[PDB]
């Protein structure tokens, strides 16, 4: 019975950091492929002259 | 897979170091509480492991005073008293047999069937009790694996992730050589 | 229920229920336990005599066994019993005094490993952060 | 109380055991770089 408080606590804990792990990841992913895309549309600039 | 872990966990708890404050002052048992001083006695005799003082079997079976005793009446007296005493004992017994024989044999089965009663009840409460402990072990177990699912779902993602986002970063380095590459050469043209 | 007392742990010869805790108890013991401290015995809220309801039943309790006994027999009996309830309650007093061992030392390695925890829980962030 | 505080040592075992791998699987992914 207290065992299961006990994972009844550690369930949200482990779910709320390793979401936030995912999702800053994604935020990673966002900012990078953002300049990525970016700098292929320059090097088109650059191809157009 | 965990045997083996279970020695690795084990590591630490060889380097732990000198810091016992340990948590055993929460809550301290009382000795005292309501011990006679009788009763105290007796938990130093125990402590001293001391041998039985034993009621006296000479009682049961005393046929005369001793020898410098035999002058005496009333000593004789005591002795025949004794031997009074004796014979009541085996009347009250005998007395007590009469009965033992006859419903005693009766008393014994219904008493054994109450020990069955007993154990019926203590049965039908530990299989009660077996069950829920179960019941609650399929509620950890169900809680356990629900969770643990999306999780692992959720970690493949983000070990994909995670590398695919380097990898991406390896091509943005392969981007900035290429486009620096090209400057140059439309720079120098 | 074929009744046992809650202090005792044995079927009572003058039962009573606390209704403050719906438990079976053997009056005189209880009463007495009131008398020195106030409160139900197995919560600790507060009880008195008057609040105890009596049970009437009849005991079906039975000699251990009668073929044995006789008056000196009973006291011969009844003392070797009163030294078993004593090594009884002595080795209750020898367990609560083994118990307060090693639950301290239980105790010690949990709150230990609490600082393996943190001190592993900033490896992995560190670790992460090389990942990053 | 003790047996608790058993099983809660007995469930830190079982955080050190995840974390042991975590760390491995951790020191495993740098040397990829």
């Amino acid at each position: 019975e207290e065992l299961k408080k006990h994972e009844d606590s550690a369930i949200p804990r482990r779910l709320e950091c390793l979401k936030e792990d995912v999702q800053r990841q994604q935020e990673r992913e966002k900012e990078l492929q953002h300049r990525y895309a970016d700098l292929l549309l320059e090097k088109e600039t650059l191809k157009s002259k | 897979v965990r045997e083996a872990a279970a020695a690795l966990v084990e590591e630490e708890t060889r380097r732990y170091r000198p810091t016992k404050n340990y948590l055993s002052y929460l809550t301290a048992p009382d000795y005292s509480a309501f011990e006679t001083d009788i009763m105290r006695n007796e938990f130093e005799r125990l402590a001293a492991r001391q041998p039985i003082e034993l009621l006296s079997m000479k009682r049961y079976e005393l046929p005369a005073p001793s020898s410098g005793q035999k002058n005496d009446i009333t000593a004789w007296q005591e002795c025949v008293n004794n031997s009074m005493a004796q014979l009541e004992h085996q009347a009250v017994r005998i007395e007590n047999l009469e009965l033992m024989s006859q419903h005693g044999c009766n008393a014994w089965k219904v008493y054994n069937e109450n020990l069955v009663h007993m154990i019926e009840h203590a049965q039908k409460e530990l299989q009660k009790l077996r069950k829920h402990i179960q019941d609650l072990n399929w509620q950890r177990k169900n809680m356990q694996l629900t969770a643990g699912s999306k999780l692992r779902e959720m970690e493949s993602n983000w070990v994909s992730l995670v590398s695919k986002n380097y990898e991406i970063e390896r091509t943005i380095v392969q981007l900035e050589n290429e486009i620096y590459q090209i400057k140059q050469q439309h720079g120098e043209a | 229920m074929s009744l046992i007392c809650s202090i005792s742990n044995e079927v009572p010869e003058h039962p009573c229920v606390s209704p403050v805790s719906n438990h079976v108890y053997e009056r005189r013991l209880i009463e007495k336990y009131i008398a020195e401290n106030g409160t139900d015995p197995i919560n600790n809220q507060p009880l008195s005599e008057e609040q105890l309801i009596d049970i009437k039943v009849a005991h079906p309790i039975r000699p251990k066994p009668p073929s044995a006994t006789s008056i000196p027999a009973i006291l011969k009996a009844l003392q070797d019993e009163w030294d078993a309830v004593m090594l009884h309650s002595f080795t209750l007093r020898q367990q609560l005094q083994t118990t307060r061992q090693e639950l301290s030392h239980a105790l010690y390695q949990h709150d230990a490993a609490c600082r393996v925890i943190a001190r592993l829980t900033k490896e992995v962030t560190a670790a992460r952060e090389a990942l990053a | 109380e003790l047996s608790h505080a058993l099983y809660q040592h007995d469930a830190a075992c079982r955080v050190i055991a995840r974390l042991t791998k975590e760390v491995t699987a951790a020191r495993e992914a740098l040397a990829t770089l």
